């Protein structure tokens, strides 16, 4: 979720 | 395949892998014992490696990550690269072991009773933590390299509570351009990214300063999650409009203004890491  | 590097190579026979320290969607870090890793004492360390089913790109990425560490140099506030096993076997990147884990969990586990993240850090400790990380980045920036993934999850804490910047997976050498431009799309740490990075794909020491401001927010909220109840696309909108996170509870106006300065809409108006170190040093001295 931190990397999008 | 991988070009050997004698000066950094380390014998596998002298390394005993242990319990896992962290796992990811593209890696794996485990504790280990390195015999003679100390050139003056023929040692508990951490070993970063690829998942069992990694691809060619995952390998190239970890190799690039190792290379960035080799080039950056040693600093008190940067996790130390100790060696690597790159020949006849899986790639192992050996780094200094931090007994207290990453900063996020470190802080969250040290919040006051009743403030638990789910089912103690003094003010001065928070400033000191921030100061140490600012020194680490000032050093990195002086090598004309950008980190690109500054965040509490990427800071490690040693047994002596020393802050160590880690995870150079997105780090880039900008000695020749003074600005890295990502030509394509990809999955990036959006909530820690400066507007020009998110929308213009432009990264500089000043976009790292923006991330440092977010890291500061995480520090003073004791492991809080950036932009509370704000989803993916929701954040992109807010930033476009000029949104900025609110001041943490245990924070002076001076420190909050420092955070806000790191999030200045104009990159060149943000403080440099050197300026942050100077100001943080001043604050600590007065706090002491
Ligand atoms: N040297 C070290 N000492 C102690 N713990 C470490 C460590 N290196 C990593 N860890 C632990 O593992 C976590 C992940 O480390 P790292 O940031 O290197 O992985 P990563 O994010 O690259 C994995 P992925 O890309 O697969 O998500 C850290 O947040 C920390 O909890
Ligand atoms: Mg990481
Ligand atoms: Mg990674």
């Amino acid at each position: 979720e931190e990397y999008l | 395949e991988l070009p050997e590097d004698p000066k950094w190579e380390f014998p596998r026979d002298k390394l005993t892998l242990g319990k896992p320290l962290g796992e990811g969607a593209f890696g794996q870090v485990v504790m280990a014992e390195a015999v003679g890793i100390d050139k003056d004492k023929p040692v508990t360390v951490a070993v970063k490696m690829l998942k069992d089913d990694a691809t060619e790109k995952d390998l190239s990425d970890l190799v690039s990550e190792m290379e960035m560490m080799k080039m950056i140099g040693k600093h008190k506030n940067i996790i130390n690269l100790l060696g690597a096993c790159t020949q006849d076997g899986p790639l192992y990147v050996i780094v200094e072991y931090a007994s207290k884990g990453n900063l996020r969990e470190y802080l969250r586990a040290r919040r006051p009773p009743g403030m638990e993240y789910s089912y103690q850090m003094t003010f001065k400790d928070l400033v000191s933590c921030t100061y140490q990380l600012a020194r680490g980045m000032e050093y990195l920036a002086s090598q004309k390299c950008i980190h690109r993934d500054l965040a509490a999850r990427n800071v490690l804490v040693t047994e002596n509570n020393v802050m160590k910047i880690a995870d150079f997976g997105l780090a880039r050498d900008i000695n020749n351009i003074d600005y890295y431009k990502k030509t394509t799309n990809g999955r990036l740490p959006v909530k820690w990214m400066a507007p020009e990075a998110l929308f213009d794909r432009v990264y500089t020491h000043q976009s790292d300063v923006w991330s440092f401001g977010v890291l500061m927010w995480e520090i003073f909220t004791l492991g809080g999650s950036p932009y509370p109840g704000i989803p993916v696309e929701e954040l992109f909108k807010l930033l476009k409009e000029g949104h900025r996170m609110d001041k943490p509870a245990n924070c002076t106006n001076e420190l909050y203004m420092m955070m806000r300065d790191c999030w200045h809409a104009v990159p060149s108006q943000r403080p440099t890491f050197k300026q942050l170190v100077e100001d943080l040093d001043r604050i600590l001295t007065l706090t002491t």
